[PDB]
DNA sequence: ATCACAATCCCGGTGCCGAGGCCGCTCAATTGGTCGTAGACAGCTCTAGCACCGCTTAAACGCACGTACGGATTCCGTACGTGCGTTTAAGCGGTGCTAGAGCTGTCTACGACCAATTGAGCGGCCTCGGCACCGGGATTGTGAT
DNA sequence: ATCACAATCCCGGTGCCGAGGCCGCTCAATTGGTCGTAGACAGCTCTAGCACCGCTTAAACGCACGTACGGATTCCGTACGTGCGTTTAAGCGGTGCTAGAGCTGTCTACGACCAATTGAGCGGCCTCGGCACCGGGATTGTGAT
């Protein structure tokens, strides 16, 4: 049973992200909101992908499954078959 | 000029059992068909894709209460696949 | 010879009308074939979603001082209601208005 | 000592990240995350691993698409620094 | 031949519209730049409809013909028959 | 002689026009703007008249949404005043 | 006895298969009956904006020095063309990157 | 395990007309065959739409033509209808 | 607080348009028998997903210093809100014309169906060569003098 | 301007694995004949869309006054950026176990199809009643004293 895995997500890791957004100067209270915001866009993508995935009689998260869930959120994926 | 068919009937049955003082205007009854016609084809539509992916020529119910679950946020979602497992139950006995 | 007729509905307990759902099915060109529960099932999701809408309607027409729906108390039952509002997130109801809202750093000091 | 002023080095950094494709969380405590979360729907799944690398790829495109428009929200506001409001405001326009 | 009928968005029609979306102090730049807006909208689903109409080989848009451009950008509208 | 002080009246305007439902712009001048755009479309085109009114439900709450998302822009930077830039900033923000 | 065979592409005189288009279009639910011109249109689309892309991929792999297009070059080819890009807005193209934009406020005075 | 189809020897036909010393990486020719299958759909599901508004039961040209002018923005759509028509004239001749 | 005041809510009496109730008929749902096949099921293969071990540095974490950015304050003049008189034009009701959309019956061009056949496309190998990695060389822009 | 300096582009040698080319084979596209039927088409009907006229006030427009909001300036103190030493854990390579997904053959329940039959739903009328309009009274919050 794992735990507190979104601590993963470092500082460092965020920063790199917004400088990739062109960002320049990040306060400090930034990290713990960016955590939120990711929890709660992964939780909507994994739900319907195991949704296609229990519908198909299977154990295994497909990439297929993922793509289907991200089409059906309006946000396309293109490289990994779909 | 050809007959025209509509939710309307069935709609004012539902209303009667809700609210038995209540009625219901035109423009409001206007509303409540296009709400039913709307969502009839967004779990078709996703009834559709999800046998396209499996390699299945059949939609069942299977396919429906998958859809509703993909489709219909929380409570709404799980109230509604009671509502769907309890009719099917009752057609299969009688 | 033959039984009395007995509709689909009333086997399901359903208002909603299974026969005519069936139809719709299969020539909507969503699937080679339609199986019999998919119907049944259709129909009892689109009536649940219909007295939901009708319920939280209908009270808000007893909070105006109404007897009748109008297109105002259903915009008023879906904004108010979270699941509804995100389920008809992206949906314009004519004649619907909106909700009273005014920012609080806007009203009189 | 020879010390660079403040925003140098971020603007160095910002031309380093955008011309470079690779991703910027590290792997294994995304998928550990991801693991995390999927418990919650069905205990024991496993994960192909082109599953877990099409999840990080969409999600870090989600977010380096979200502080794009957090940053124009900070400029807007006559400022260089992103806040969490800043956040929510780009949110909020977006309808998530 | 119509021309310049932009301007019949009046200045005070513009401001009701801000009212009911809860405005309280309008500059005096908005009215122009409300004008493109708007126009800008409505070439996009007026160009989408008539294709509908030329579709059918009609010669008149019909509400189901602004139904249909506005449902496929997303912008779907109830009371006009979809 | 008697005079509301600047933003009593609307405030009040706001309470009149968010509690009803009419239709705020009048109803000839946008049918002649909407046979105009129409022109360069195709010539000699005819409307039924519930497809004007179908275009007028959709536009009237296009802006009103539009105004509100203006609205929060402009309380972001700390104004009571909508300017253009509060406009540019929103249909940026939702991908207009 | 019969005449050889010859395909419908060739036919049309394009890349792109007509006769795989049109058994996709057939098993794809779409409508009861397809026309034989609608595989011939379709294959000519599809073709078409193959290769915009590609020719602007291209382009993108030679100013970077490069033989072969990577998916960098495809995401550099989308995103400085208006039209693709809206054609592909909502559209992640994997390993792709941003383009290079810095807003001028953040630049040193 | 059964066969699997794509359109990476059609992609590659066309890559060599527009760039004859160009090649593609196997990431890259997955994003193209991912865009392919893409518009497929899009056009095929307004196509399949068009026909249902006007009861008609076949998918013809005018269809795939009226879901190009619909879907494509601009001078994309115009190019693209131009390319249709001459492949079918050019079909219809022989 | 206090008083005058303009705007709005609430109560009541009529008129009226609109919704609910009723008829008949016709179109579509239901019933029953027949057949055909899509999908469930038991079993097998073999693929890849999971768990573990041991390093090897790349990356993260904490900390000190100080730069410069965000926020608070003040002041002013510029832009809008409010109110009023006058003019414009929208809304409404009626009235011709007629353009065009829906409907009917018929026939043909077109598309489905099916049986053989061959050639196009996919899986599996082999090997050139484009790309990546490492090691200087020369700029190139930054920062204090 | 100028000099020292840190980061980055560029050139070159070279190893490596990834892409392009080639071959077996097998599956699906093509051809030919046959028939079913969807749709084009010529014509009729009828209905609603367009154009015009004549009022009737409702709304828009210009203008004056004055309030208060946006923007510019100054100051400060707080919170992040930068850099450095130390610690930790991610990445990688190999290695077992085994869970589970794809494939094969068979069989049976389920769904399409078709012919009668009746009953449910829709179009058309009729008329109670809920809602809107208008007039009067009571609050009710705003603004100057």
């Amino acid at each position: 049973v794992l735990r507190d895995n979104i601590q993963g997500i470092t500082k460092p890791a965020i920063r790199r992200l917004a400088r990739r957004g062109g960002v320049k100067r990040i306060s400090g209270l930034i990290y713990e909101e960016t955590r939120g915001v990711l929890k709660v866009f992964l939780e909507n993508v994994i739900r319907d992908a195991v949704t296609y995935t229990e519908h198909a009689k299977r154990k295994t998260v497909t990439a297929m499954d993922v793509v289907y869930a991200l089409k059906r959120q309006g946000r396309t994926l293109y490289g990994f078959g779909g | 000029r050809s007959r025209k068919e509509s939710y309307s009937v069935y709609v004012y049955k539902v209303l009667k059992q809700v609210h038995p003082d209540t009625g219901i205007s035109s423009k409001a009854m206007g509303i409540m068909n296009s709400f039913v016609n709307d969502i009839f084809e967004r779990i078709a539509g996703e009834a559709s894709r999800l046998a396209h992916y499996n390699k299945r020529s059949t939609i069942t119910s299977r396919e429906i209460q998958t859809a509703v679950r993909l489709l219909l946020p929380g409570e709404l979602a799980k109230h509604a696949v009671s509502e769907g497992t309890k009719a099917v139950t009752k057609y299969t006995s009688a | 010879a033959r039984a009395k007729a007995k509709s689909r509905s009333s086997r399901a307990g359903l208002q909603f009308p299974v026969g005519r759902v069936h139809r719709l099915l299969r020539k909507g060109n969503y699937s080679e074939r339609v199986g019999a529960g998919a119907p049944v099932y259709l129909a009892a999701v689109l009536e649940y979603l219909t007295a939901e809408i009708l319920e939280l309607a209908g009270n808000a027409a007893r909070d105006n001082k109404k007897t009748r729906i109008i297109p105002r108390h259903l915009q008023l039952a879906i904004r108010n209601d979270e699941e509804l509002n995100k389920l008809l997130g992206r949906v314009t109801i004519a004649q619907g208005g909106v909700l009273p809202n005014i920012q609080a750093v806007l009203l009189p000091k | 000592p020879h010390r660079y002023r403040p925003g140098t080095v971020a603007l160095r950094e910002i031309r380093r990240y955008q011309k470079s494709t690779e991703l910027l969380i590290r792997k294994l405590p995304f998928q550990r995350l991801v693991r995390e979360i999927a418990q919650d729907f069905k205990t024991d799944l496993r994960f192909q691993s082109s599953a877990v690398m099409a999840l990080q790829e969409a999600c870090e495109a989600y977010l380096v698409g979200l502080f794009e428009d957090t940053n124009l929200c900070a400029i807007h506001a006559k400022r260089v620094t992103i806040m969490p409001k800043d956040i929510q405001l780009a949110r909020r326009i977006r309808g998530e």
